RNA sequence: ACGGAAACUUUCGUAACUGUUUAAUUCUGUUCACUUAUUC
């Protein structure tokens, strides 16, 4: 009738990504937009807005029946999973994400690191001169786990399609690992890896069997 | 802090600052990595980062002439010994950011 | 006969949320709806209207016996806890809420922060062009306690259902932690955490035993 | 305050304001974070925020040409030294909001 | 006063008033907070509220096109300079309420 | 000169029957705040009023301060009356009794 | 040695019950720390 499904997993970053954050003032050694972090502390965290904005785009191009043009108006078979501000049949979303926080600080200092992020030097060639525009970016360190929990809930009507809902969610998790997750990741910056993909119930109403 | 940083930095020698903002992109990030970690934990735990931070001002002053002339005038090595408290350490981090703003105010 | 039950707790925000406040004039750096605060001072506070409007909605979809359509006219077993403008048996509510005020300012200034809220940069992709509509929002900082006190009182008739009343209230507190609390929480902005959930008596009439 | 802010801001050089309201979304918020805290506590406690607030103006005058021409004309660095009282500090916060209104009145 | 406010407001451009009474819920309320304070104290004390009240009109003339066409026609900035007395300031508060009633009669 | 509304305002009041919501949406008409008045209490003796004049002033003075601690009007149980005698002075017109017990 | 004398429009009563500024949205699309170079 009403259950709570939480997809608890650990996102293992095998390659340092780069997501444009707010004000470019996290360090006095940069010149471009670094990575958004925590306003109170200073731990490299990834928001949840980049997860829904990337997973929905890469999934609506294989499970669709019409050429897209504008968001929230393509492929009705997956519009009920995210949300639609135009359809009168549903308005709220049944897939609540969460801002993943870096929880690898309990054993990172024991190995002896420099800080939490690094500055990578890059440039470009105009095919007429040597080095031009000596810019720089600030990526993330390697091996940094996170806390990703996908909250799922039914609303009574979710009856003759529960088995089909898990097929789209499970296929979307393995599809994100084969693509970059960030900004300007065409050169090889993103590529996540969901470690320990498990799902448990907290409210206690739906049995667990389709774990993997 | 900020009042004595506008007259001491201007008093130099030859014009046209040869040292750009690209060759100083390490000592400015190491000091910023200590101010944010000092508010989370205590001062008695970060005793290894303070010793490693002082060595950076010695190695950089033996490879470029544009480093020794700034440490002896701004008294960088002297402020690294007076610090001993968490509140005193936070003052040295804010003083380093003041020398960067006024550096690009007259040139670049 | 007549007791006063106060559910004193501390709401710990584990994720920065975003609730559309009043006019967009709390800062000269925004362009959209910020977060409601204090008219006299300047401390980020959350009103009590968002707590009653969200806890009642998420609870009336599991403890009901008929498909709802309009507010204050669904599931009579929980209508007496909030109120009903149509039933002649009761009119006033027995669950008086309270606007939670941020009481974390006693130790926040010791750590040295920038302000009290941050400006997060967001945009959208039309799947035909690059960046479009460079908008911006204003979320809340992490780790900020609040003063949440649920005032409860009986009216003599509350006799053979007191034990059932605490079951619905306790189930609604743990259910709010598994869902966003605010606006645009589909990407992972809400998700509160009731820390130190305790209940005491001020008037002195009903014994305490069902603390947890 | 408001009378001299309508003629000094108009007197510039090249037309078409290249500086937008997106690249100045920090120095305009730090001044608002000080006016609201001055009415709760005294002025002798916020001595650390005043020093850090002055560095932000000098740091912006070296990375963009659209900032040096605004500080030297509006005398931003001069007003940061005359302040010393709680009532005087509140006047500088209201003067900064006036320059933002008249900036978008002629362009954007 | 009330005679030139019935013909100047009607003379506009494109029909269907896009601006509603929801996006102007500040500049119309701050002027009411000055009329009640002008009758209690003198005019030489409220010199800080007059400077801040003028900034609200200029700040809105750059964020929406429905404001520039109203200030230049009704001469809002011109009336804010002629005022100097307690009796003259009370006239501007009554003139602003006249432009709101006729704005909702023809449209809304 | 200060510019006010008019002279009498309208206040919205109702009642609760403890079984329904709003009942009998009535209204009243109260008076404005800060409004002085001209109150003159005339006192005259009649020859016999001789060995009790000093005692009469004790009752009148006590009655003036007692009215300020009580409502003066209708439905004053919620706090509508409560007057305040400002500039309490006494003078003579005919001139036959000296003034000394002013306050 | 007044068509006068003695006298509260007073006593009673929340403008009340009900209601998330909410649904939708990657700060990303292009970019070698490069060019000339006997540890002889």
């Amino acid at each position: 009738t009403f259950a709570k499904i939480k997809f608890s997993a650990q996102i293992r970053l095998e390659t340092g990504l780069h997501i444009g954050g707010s004000d470019a003032f996290a360090a006095i050694g940069a010149i471009d937009s670094p990575v958004i972090k925590d306003p109170i502390t200073n731990i490299p965290i990834i928001p949840g807005s980049s997860l829904k904005g990337k997973m929905r785009t890469l999934l609506a191009k294989v499970y669709n029946e019409k050429v897209a043009e504008k968001p929230s108006d393509d492929s009705d078979i997956l519009s009920r999973l995210f949300g639609n501000s135009k359809d009168k049949r549903f308005k709220m979303g049944r897939l609540i994400f969460r801002d993943a926080f870096l929880s690898n600080a309990d054993e990172l200092d024991s190995l002896g690191v420099r800080s939490y992020t690094e500055v990578k030097f890059e440039n470009t060639i105009d095919r007429i001169t040597a080095e031009a525009n000596p810019r720089q970016i600030e990526r993330a360190i390697r091996n940094s786990t996170f806390d990703f929990e996908l909250i799922y809930e039914i609303t009574d009507e979710n009856e003759n399609q529960v088995e089909e809902d898990f097929k789209v969610i499970r296929d979307g998790l393995k599809l994100l690992e084969l693509d970059y997750l960030g900004g300007s990741g065409s050169r090889g910056y993103g590529k996540v890896a969901f470690e320990k993909l498990k799902a448990t119930t907290v409210f206690g109403n739906y049995d667990v069997k389709t774990l993997n | 802090k900020a009042e004595r940083a506008i007259s001491l930095l201007e008093k130099d020698n030859k014009g046209n600052y040869l040292l750009t903002t690209s060759q100083i992109r390490k000592l400015l990030s190491l000091c910023s990595s200590l101010y944010d970690r000092s508010k989370e934990r205590k001062f008695d735990e970060l005793i290894n980062d303070v010793s490693y931070l002082r060595v950076q001002f010695v190695y950089q002053a033996g490879r470029e002439i544009a480093v020794k002339d700034l440490i002896e005038k701004a008294q960088i090595l002297e402020a690294l010994k007076e610090i001993k408290d968490r509140e005193t350490l936070q003052r040295f981090c804010r003083y380093m950011e003041a020398l960067v703003a006024y550096f690009k105010f007259y040139g670049g």
